[PDB]
């Protein structure tokens, strides 16, 4: 029949005898409310995997099959609630109040039904997308050591795209509820926690959890792909859904591979991110796009897991630590990150303004390490220095201070056309804010023309007005 | 029959048969009591935790006493809840073990009084709250580049032989008796002298009054040894839930923690992981820190010891810990081989706390210039190696002038020190250290000798002890 | 013929065959339920066995995810392999690794000639062997590896190197220039890619000279697995039958060995080297036979190469190191430095270095080039520990001329334009055999070394000094 007995019970695994007819990956109940998913099926025992906390079990108790695969609950009123990765809500406030149920086993969008990433996504930091940017549908990582500014950077990305309609998601994982009580309020506190949803997973609750975490947040995003928005979902640590899962095959008792890992690792990764993609015209057009983030011990890049999912992602950027307590934040290394989808994502404007910075940046990283061992250098090497180290200014940021697109092509065309000549390292930020400031109130038309056409304006009142705000800027 | 008998015994280990329907549940005490009939047997004391259910009646445990002695066909009891550790106002200024049992030889605890389980699930989501808030314990490096969270965790990071327990000592003398409020200890994976030696100190100085503490030791059985911080938690959570009151929780080296429960899970029979690991390392412990928090009804602060196993700082127990916490200091060996005390990495130690609004404009302001200087002492080193004074020079010379100066004042004298030289320490306030840092940095005491900023607590000092040695 | 499925875990099946018949090894399954009630999910399946157990049961592994199985589920036997539509028919069209089509435009009808995947290897008579170098226009390959027509080509390289840049740079020019068929087999693929190759190939038309076989990341296993088999097939017929030479390209083979490691444990092997399975070589070897250039026809084979954790040491990158014929190992500090693309001049080699092939000039100028590259790689070591004032005229001579050689090896792309927005060149091999002898004797040291970084030709190299008004 539909019902079975429970065998063997422990660290979240229960074997059980009956069950004749179950499927799959189909959920199974305990006579103590909690959910179970059938894995693995042997000739005459069932391996069942808890889905809640296990202490409640014991053997001889009936286990009873619900008929259906893995579900989670979408809809629009998930937005603005938190919720546990099965539809429990988590804030309480009543039920989550969902449309239906989405079986989160789907097939991702296959061969040809997808189409080129041209729509820009702006992150509101001058490195980001002046470097390395971001297009909608795109799957790019955010990668580096603990205490850097992942979460700053992802933070900064959902509260700057307040305007354009943009269904976000962020599931946290394996998460210190604390840190989820101040992400929630700096959402709220900013004004963006009417367009996202958060799906929580935290270390007291079992370990099935921390895996199914990402995979029920791209399943909840894929409803509104499927209808037709745009959508964001950020997972602040894949690696901790990694230990997760070696966790639960090692209970298993299956064998590793290289560190400890299985083999499934990279399988399961692949699984997950392939469902983020830019639908096509005959599809509805929608756009979701994935940031997923790994901690590197030591900073380091030649690894495992940061190298399985480094390949599965179209782009890197790399928080390193030693730039970050140099006062350089937000501390990206140029020479380790790239965007794959770059190009298309950026208006034309910022192309035609800066599209050599990223590799002219790294050029002066390494003669910066040639310096270090030499003594000393030739006159055009010395101005190729002189500009590498303004460029580094020129893309300092402080947190929380969201900047539109358009601003920052006119400081970024002051640099590459060389009109930081004449100002010391030590003045370039202040400069950067007078500037704004000056064309804030002086030179209006040429931002309102790089704002309606989207395009670079004729340069002559540009380097005017230029040339004027140097007569108006004074040098410390 | 409610009674079990003993089927296999295996080390810590013993598996349990029950007669079907009777069953205990997951975290089940049970307990053990022998009538020894011949000459051969041996008295038995003996209680036991639940592990697993391994099927066909008969159940897996741990022993939290030795189980030298055992013997099949044994009877087993069952409790039918944990160890139910009694709790209440009477547990002021006695010390326990894992049991819930007294060691202080001077009484026994009444039958009668109110006694709660040690395993329970963690504050929810609705229930914390949180804000930061400093508390100055007056060690200059740890006030100025990282300080603590009230309701925070705090970290103490080091290999064998720097000064964790000084540390941990000096934190409770300072913090403990001049702040007030409860506190509760509880030493882990310890040397047995250092349990004497707080004992007869807090005695002395006449704080036990308001504490309680509960020692498991490295002799005692691996179960145990994991267990005791469980047993302190749970005693802290009655004061900071039903009490209204809130708790200052000291635990000391937490790594014996993952370590016993390593040699646990490899007695279990689960298969390895990482570095002989147990597979649930995160979740064994993400289950013990996550209790630790400030709800709104009350708050629990603790300062805790880690200890990193080798040179490896990237083991798994260092680094999987490192996500549960708020401020961590991570201690130095090269500058211990230079004396400079208390050996705290100033570039590695970080705290939640440290941003312009939250401890202050000018202190920020200050703290991160100072760190930034420090990264630049690092880079530059090896100009001078290769090449010294015509590749040193200017800016770097300067930078170079006023690092040395700025290095050695992290220094200080310490209460807990006075053992090994003949002074006693000092509680230096922040607004003095932050105003002295400031005077370093303006060249104002830069042609003072390097050396004397080692080991005292204000700027005006240093010049008096210029004056004293005449140099 | 029908049998029962007793077992699933994951990739793998286990089905009963009690009929008194078993099928053989890589024979293929089929399952095609029809759900009774609203519990029950319709499942169609394919199943290839892999293990014969002991009775009467095979080990079989799922050709899709396996949700929704139940033991006691009945499945048929075809009594063949997997079975692929050969012909002309293939031109255009993309597939699955079944044998059916991917895009919407069309079906293929049961008249098709279809033929199995798995045969043996050609013979030693049956090989045949040639010198004839086969121009790329990129500096890089051109004179100091360069490729040679009918010759295996190896890109070796962790994640994030420049191997795909590669990969479609050199099907651009070589689509432009060769009158092949070409067969293109993407193995453990990021889905994007795929869709975007289609759309360049529509705008250069060459999809009627292409055959494309798609399995990626998104699959279970097994597909991973056969999908480089099946483009192979497919370039076979064109090879043999047609007699036409032919072109195969396949990116990141590697993940045909990962996806048999993965289910390697759920088929009993016992744990061999860092997790493989034991059969690793034999695989591989069988795979890597089958595409050779014969008397009857000759395929041109590019293919690039992963690494796990980017130690080329690794099992499967060194298994695989002794079947290429030349071999591009591209590593990060390449990459980190700016240069691109990230070839290492002093360990990528071709069997076509030799006078008797490319000449005696070209040959003088590629070892004399590694002469120098090899001097100031310990030069490197040394200036460290001494300083850069220590070292006589000679040897601060060789650290200037590598520092201007190794950017010269740099070169500006064409399907770098969307990265870095410049036009793309192709250069000649005797024009860089010119600028490189123009290098090495110092005819251009007065020109600074940034003149020298992403440039196609000696003469850009000119123009870019003069912008910088040197
Ligand atoms: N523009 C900026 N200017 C200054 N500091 C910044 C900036 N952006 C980020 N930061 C700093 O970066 C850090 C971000 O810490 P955060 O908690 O987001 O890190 P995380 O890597 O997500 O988490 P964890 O270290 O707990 O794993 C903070 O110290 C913040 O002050
Ligand atoms: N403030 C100090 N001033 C001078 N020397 C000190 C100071 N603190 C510690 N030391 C020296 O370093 C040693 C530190 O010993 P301690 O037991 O505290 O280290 P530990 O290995 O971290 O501790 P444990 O392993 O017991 O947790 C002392 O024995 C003493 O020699
Ligand atoms: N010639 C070049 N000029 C400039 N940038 C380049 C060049 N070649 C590659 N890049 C940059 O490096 C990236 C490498 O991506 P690519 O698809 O080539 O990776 P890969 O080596 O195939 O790795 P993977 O195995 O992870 O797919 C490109 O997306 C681009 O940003
Ligand atoms: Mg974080
Ligand atoms: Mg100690
Ligand atoms: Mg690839």
């Amino acid at each position: 029949s539909d019902v079975g007995t429970v065998i063997q019970v422990g660290d979240g695994i229960a074997r059980a005898h009956g069950l004749d007819n179950v499927m799959s990956g189909e959920l199974v109940e305990f006579a103590n409310g909690v959910m179970g998913m059938a894995l693995n099926l042997e000739e005459n025992n069932v391996g069942i995997v808890i889905l809640g906390p296990y202490t409640g079990i014991k053997e001889g108790d009936e286990v009873r099959r619900t008929g259906r695969i893995m579900e989670v609950p979408v809809g629009e009123a998930l937005i603005g609630r938190v919720v546990n990765p099965l539809g429990q809500p988590v804030d309480g406030l009543g039920p989550v109040e969902t449309t239906e149920t989405r079986p989160i086993e789907s097939r991702a969008p296959g061969v040809m039904d997808r189409r080129s990433v041209h729509e820009p996504l702006q992150t509101g930091i001058k490195a980001i997308d002046a470097l390395v940017p971001i297009g909608r549908g795109q799957r790019e990582l955010i990668i580096g050591d603990r205490q850097t500014g992942k979460t700053s950077v992802a933070i900064d990305t959902i509260i700057n795209q307040k305007d354009q309609n943009m269904i976000s998601i962020y599931v946290a994982i394996g998460q210190k509820e604390s840190t989820v009580r101040t992400v929630v309020e700096t959402l709220r506190k900013h004004g963006a926690l009417d367009y996202t949803i958060v799906v929580t997973a935290s270390a007291s609750q079992p370990a099935p959890l921390l895996f199914l975490a990402p995979y029920a947040g791209v399943a909840m995003g894929e409803y509104f792909m499927y209808k037709g928005k745009h959508v964001l979902v950020v997972y602040d640590d894949l690696s901790k859904q990694a230990a997760a899962y070696r966790e639960l095959s090692l209970l298993l008792r299956r064998p590793p591979g290289r560190e400890a890992y299985p083999g499934d690792i990279f399988y399961l990764h692949s699984r997950l991110l392939e469902r983020a993609a830019k639908l096509s015209d005959a599809k509805g057009g929608g756009s979701l796009t994935a940031l997923p983030f790994v901690e590197t011990q030591a900073g380091d890049i030649s690894a495992y897991i940061p190298t399985n999912v480094i390949s599965i992602t179209d782009g890197q950027i790399f928080l390193q630590s030693d730039l970050f307590f140099s006062g350089v934040r937000p501390a990206i290394n140029a020479g380790l990150s790239v965007s794959r989808v770059g190009g298309a994502a950026q208006i034309k404007a910022m192309k035609k303004v800066a599209g050599t910075l990223r590799l002219d940046l790294a050029a002066y990283r390494e003669l910066e390490a040639f310096a270090q061992f030499g003594s000393d250098l030739d006159k055009a090497t010395q101005a190729k220095l002189a500009r590498g180290a303004r460029t580094v200014e020129v893309l300092k940021q402080d947190l929380h201070q969201p900047i539109p697109v358009e601003k920052q092509v006119l400081i970024i065309y002051a640099l590459t056309r060389g009109f930081l000549d004449d100002i010391p390292v030590e003045d370039v930020r202040r400069f950067e804010k007078e500037f704004y400031l000056f064309l804030d109130q002086n030179g209006q038309h040429l931002l309102e023309h790089i704002r309606t056409t989207k395009d670079l304006p004729n340069e002559d009142d540009l380097n005017k007005a230029i040339e004027a705000f140097k007569k108006t800027f004074v040098v410390s | 029959m409610t009674r079990g008998r003993v089927i296999q015994v295996m080390g810590p280990v013993v598996d349990v048969k029950f007669e079907n329907g009777h069953l205990p549940a997951i975290y089940n005490a049970l307990k053990i009591q022998h009538k020894a009939r011949n000459e051969n047997e041996v008295d038995i004391d003996l209680t036991l935790e639940v592990a697993l259910h391994l099927g066909d009646d008969t159940v897996r445990t741990i022993a939290m006493a030795s189980t030298d002695g055992l013997i099949r066909g044994m009877e087993v009891i069952d409790t039918g809840a944990p160890i139910s550790v009694p709790v209440g106002e009477v547990t002021l200024g006695r010390v326990f073990n894992v049991l819930g049992e007294p060691i202080d030889l001077e009484g026994d605890i009444p039958a009668d009084a109110r006694r709660d389980p040690i395993h329970r699930p963690a504050p929810k989501f609705e229930e914390l709250a949180t804000e930061v808030e400093i508390l100055e314990t007056g060690i200059k490096v740890v006030d100025l580049l990282a300080p603590y969270i009230k309701g925070g965790k705090i970290g103490l990071f080091g290999g064998a032989g720097v000064g964790k327990t000084v540390l941990i000592q000096e934190l409770i003398h300072n913090i403990a008796q001049e702040h007030g409020g409860i506190s509760v200890f509880a030493g882990v994976g310890e040397r047995t002298r250092e349990g004497n030696d707080l004992y007869h100190e807090m005695k002395d100085s006449g704080v036990i009054s308001k504490t309680a503490m509960v020692f498991g030791q490295m002799n005692e059985p691996p179960g145990a040894r994991m267990r005791v911080a469980l047993t302190g938690l749970t005693m802290a959570e009655y004061f900071r839930d039903e009490q209204g009151q809130d708790v200052l929780l000291f635990i000391d080296n937490i790594f014996r923690f993952t370590q016993a429960g390593s040699e646990v899970s490899a007695l279990l029979g689960r298969m390895p992981s990482a570095v002989g690991y147990q597979p649930t390392l995160a979740t064994e412990m993400g289950q013990l820190q996550e209790r630790i928090t400030s709800t709104a009804k009350g708050s629990i602060t603790s300062i805790q010891a880690i200890y990193v196993p080798a040179d490896d700082y990237t083991d798994p127990a260092p680094a999987t810990t490192f996500s549960h916490l708020d401020a961590t200091t991570n201690l130095e060996r090269k500058l211990a081989e230079m004396g400079i005390y208390p050996a705290v990495d100033p570039l590695a130690s970080t705290s939640r706390a440290l941003a312009p609004e939250i401890v202050g404009e000018e202190h920020y302001q200050v703290a991160r210039k100072v760190q930034q200087t420090l990264q630049r002492y690092k880079e530059l080193q090896d100009i001078i190696a290769i090449l010294g004074m015509d590749e040193l020079s200017d800016e770097d010379k300067l930078v170079v002038h006023r690092a040395r100066r700025i290095q050695f004042f992290l220094s200080q004298n310490f209460h807990v020190a006075e053992q090994f030289t003949g002074q006693p320490g000092s509680y230096v306030p922040v607004k003095e250290t932050v105003r002295g840092f400031k005077e370093i940095l303006e060249g104002k005491y830069d042609h003072l000798p390097e050396d004397a900023f080692r080991l005292v607590g204000r700027i005006e000092e240093v010049v008096e002890k210029a004056k004293a040695m005449g140099v």
